[PDB]
């Protein structure tokens, strides 16, 4: 039903591309 | 959303728009959690004081959209609802405790570059990521195309001191400190939409929250308040387990 592949975006993670602001989220973990 | 930025195409492919059929009206945000299941806020579907008590045939959803008014041919999909499920302990009479609902689609939606489900949090992700200062992302329409804002989670005592509402363990709050003056906010109008976080453990996106109410933006309050999805996961699983396909 799609749960196994949840949360991985075809135009981003699947393509090894990052969106313009996801780095901000990663930085907030520092 | 206020002081956000334009979402890139396919940036938030779990985004769902909930509509009243007639008169045709956008009611709330929502999120796609599997090919048949959509998550939203209960107050979007049931609020008797405002004569809100929708049946399945009153509503539809549109999925894969990035434009608020313009038809997106061969991209956006429409789904009818088979059934609506509201948390049995949803508290509309005080504080919107357990502000959560599921909608089962009549037919599975096909996944594409623009349509893809978000993950429900597991114990590790809830424990590790739902911490003050960590940022999540809310998507919705501006107060036009889909807007995005990244917002830090607020310390629990700070959240409680910022509202007269009783904040329960089924809620969290997020947003920037007012006096700090960093911009971007989620609003009441974003109700039902997802607050998501990208896990640094497996690089997947998890829905940690649902916009339940906003006290800022077009009001003088500080923060947005979110249904804590993990806290209510036992209910979500009971519904999907019995009625999924
Ligand atoms: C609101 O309406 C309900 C009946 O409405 C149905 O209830 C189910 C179960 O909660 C819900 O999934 C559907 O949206 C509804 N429509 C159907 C099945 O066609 C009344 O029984 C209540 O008295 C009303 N008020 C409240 C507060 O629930």
């Amino acid at each position: 039903s799609g749960e196994a592949d949840c949360g991985l975006r075809p135009l981003f993670e699947k393509k090894s591309l990052e969106d313009k602001t996801e780095r901000e989220l990663l930085e907030s973990y520092i | 959303i206020v002081e956000g930025s334009d979402a890139e195409i396919g940036m938030s492919p779990w985004q769902v728009m909930l509509f009243r059929k007639s008169p045709q009206e956008l009611l709330c945000g929502a999120s796609l959690i599997s090919d048949r299941w959509v998550l939203t806020a209960a107050h979007c579907l049931l609020y008797p004081p405002w004569d809100k008590n929708f049946t399945e045939n009153d509503l539809l959803v549109r999925i894969g959209k990035h434009s608020r008014t313009r038809y997106e041919r061969n991209i956006e999909k429409i789904s009818m609802l088979e059934k609506i499920y509201i948390h049995p302990r949803y508290n509309w009479r005080e504080n919107l405790d357990r502000d959560i609902a599921l909608m089962k689609l009549k037919k599975p939606v096909a996944f594409s570059d623009y349509i893809h489900p978000v993950c429900l949090p597991d114990r590790e992700t809830a424990a590790s990521l739902l911490q003050a200062g960590y940022k999540g992302r809310v998507t919705g329409w501006g107060n036009s195309v889909l807007q995005v804002v990244n917002l830090p989670i607020v310390e629990r005592p700070v959240c409680k001191d910022s509202t007269r509402i009783r904040i329960t363990d089924n809620m969290f709050c997020a947003g920037y400190k007012p006096d700090e003056g960093k911009r971007g906010a989620a609003c009441e109008g974003d109700s039902g939409g997802p607050f998501v976080m990208k896990s640094p453990f497996n690089n997947r996106w998890y829905q940690m929250g649902i916009v339940s109410w906003g006290e800022g933006c077009d009001r003088d309050g500080k923060y947005g308040f979110y249904t804590h999805v993990f806290r209510l996961k036992k209910w979500i699983q009971k519904v999907i387990d019995q009625f999924g396909e």
